[PDB]
């Protein structure tokens, strides 16, 4: 039930921030050392990336680890709007803490890394990154449905192969 | 006789005639061989029951 959860977080982010964030888009893979030169950042924007799932309490639940990578612009060594980016990070933490998002519930904040080395400083982007862990259940077993009239019951006693066969072809619903 | 397939009987004291072992005349499987799965009349009777 992970995809429904990520859709829920994305919808919540869109509702909370609206036009403040230029875009929101799921990220394939954690933020590596070349994501800056490969993605359509269009800052300011936030990316939701699934970082996997550790073992949950039961055999039907897991601790999913999501991440929110927030992007902005740092022209001339100066963030484009430092109060804006701080407010974005803070409101993203606040509105996505504790509240359930689809099947997943108990979103708990785990870590916030500055996550701005030279690769991103010379690229004019800040990458404050939030992490989350949630108790998400596994999908249930697929149900079934069929109705066929019970009419015949074929039983075969497991005798030795070449021993003469013993069986009963019951054929219920027979009247005489 | 019990090996051959014909059942037996015992004559106990007092002029009484007992049954000994009732067996079915089944000794050979489909391809020769030797199968005891029907040797006892109790086996076929219990299968029927």
């Amino acid at each position: 039930m992970l995809e429904e959860t990520e859709a829920a977080l994305l919808a919540r982010v869109r509702e909370l921030f609206g036009a403040t964030l230029r875009q929101v888009e799921p990220l394939t893979g954690t933020w590596t050392n070349e994501d800056v030169h490969r993605l359509f950042l269009a800052p300011p924007s936030v990316f939701l990336a699934w970082m996997g799932c550790g073992e949950g309490r039961t055999r039907r639940e897991v601790e999913s680890r999501w991440a929110f990578f927030v992007v902005a612009e740092l022209l001339n060594g100066e963030p484009v709007n430092r109060p804006g980016i701080y407010q974005i990070v803070e409101r993203l933490i606040a509105g996505v803490n504790g509240q359930t998002f689809g099947p997943t519930t108990g979103m708990r904040l785990t870590q916030v890394r500055n996550l701005c080395d030279d690769n991103r400083i010379n690229a004019g982007v800040v990458l404050y990154g939030v992490l989350f862990s949630g108790t998400t259940p596994l999908p249930s077993v697929v149900d079934l449905d069929s109705l066929d009239d019970y009419e015949r019951h074929w039983q075969t006693w497991k005798f030795p192969d070449e021993t003469p066969e013993f069986a009963a072809h019951i054929n219920v619903n027979q009247e005489k | 006789l019990l090996f051959d397939g014909i059942s037996t009987f015992n004559v106990n004291d007092g002029g009484e005639m007992q049954i000994e072992r009732m067996i079915t005349m089944y000794r050979t499987n489909k391809y020769g061989d030797s199968d005891p799965s029907y040797l006892n009349v109790n086996t076929i009777a219990t299968l029927s029951y």
